């Protein structure tokens, strides 16, 4: 009662991973992302795969 | 002698496939193989120019979170597929428009794109979408820009008509870099070494050009130390 | 009075009305950021000293 019109708007937001987001496995290993490291700074194997 | 070193040269380029190569630098003195290898790997993996899809316009489509009749993939999945397009744009152009029109059932791939001859598609077998009906048709206008690094759509500085879809751009053509330092058989000395760089890219950038661009960046950044002064 | 949904928003320029239609409702497919007007509405107000 008293409502003349309703307009509903649906917004789609793409959320990317960032420091502060919570990530976990299936064994209770939870954590928060601290840094988004560049690829050249990450540990890599003998085949160059980081 | 002791004060004079031996400068490496490009002695071999092996092209295993269109997206895999080995580049051999020889001769290298003791310790210089690892120094140059790490420097070149860090420069190649971070600061190589390339060309990437940035804008897509599909007829009858207003946003990515929608469907098109006769197309099995959503528009979001089509944009994700277009992110994997390997495009080489002729020097002097930092922007190009290519078109993709296709009707009838079948996989719509990169080899169906119409380009003006200044654009080369390196992976024509790359699948962009699937048309599941004989009445189905697709017509996209794709924008390809030159750049360096990773420029997401949000980070682009801000009119844009509704229908134009922004695509996150990964301009760097280099995907994986490995390097090894092995023994070199030069004249009579045994202290020299050989650097082998394994490059896995998307086929857009040549190996030799990549090596020279990395070396140019390294030399330009070292110039500040070579001319050390208070600025 | 009755609140009205319209594009006639006082003290707002044509920059913020670009994404609105004649009825004052945002277009479908409009890329919007914080503070952008989605539905324009005006409420009658009384006498103000």
């Amino acid at each position: 009662p008293g409502v003349l019109k309703i307009v509903k708007v649906y917004l789609a937001v793409k959320r990317r991973i960032q420091p502060g987001d919570k990530m976990a496995g299936r064994h209770g290993n939870k954590g928060v992302i601290s840094k988004i490291n560049p690829v050249e700074d990450m540990p890599y194997d003998e085949n160059g795969q980081p | 002698s002791v004060t004079e070193f031996l400068k490496p040269r490009l002695v071999d380029i092996e092209q295993i496939s269109t997206t895999h190569a080995k580049v051999t630098l020889e001769p290298l003195e003791r310790g210089f193989g690892h120094t140059l290898g790490n420097a070149l790997r860090r420069i190649l993996l971070s600061s190589m120019p390339g060309c990437a899809v940035t804008e897509v316009e599909i007829e009858g489509v207003l946003h990515e979170y929608s469907t098109k009749e006769g197309v099995q993939e959503d528009i979001l999945e089509i944009l994700l597929n277009l992110k994997g397009l390997a495009v080489r744009v002729a020097e002097g152009k930092d922007e190009v428009f290519i078109t993709l029109n296709k009707s009838g059932s079948g996989p719509v791939v990169a080899g169906d794109i119409t380009h003006d001859g200044d654009v080369e598609i390196v992976n024509p077998e790359h699948v962009i979408c699937h048309l599941t009906s004989d009445n189905a048709a697709i017509a996209m206008r794709i924008k390809v820009e030159r750049g360096r690094g990773y420029v997401p759509a949000s980070a682009r500085i801000h009119e844009r008509p509704i229908g134009r879809l922004l695509v996150d751009a990964t301009f760097s053509p280099v995907d994986k870099i490995a390097y090894s330092v092995e023994a070199a058989r030069v004249e009579q000395r045994t202290d020299l070494d050989k650097l082998v760089i394994d490059m896995e890219t998307n086929g857009t950038l040549e190996p030799e050009e990549a090596i020279r661009r990395a070396a140019t960046i390294l030399a330009e950044q070292l110039d500040a130390f070579v001319d050390l002064r208070d600025v | 009075g009755a609140e009205e949904i319209t594009a006639d928003i006082p003290n707002v320029g044509e920059a913020a009305l670009s994404k609105l239609d004649e009825s004052g409702i945002v277009y479908i497919g409009a890329e919007v950021k914080g503070g952008d007007i989605l539905v324009g509405k005006v409420t009658p107000k009384g006498e103000t000293q």
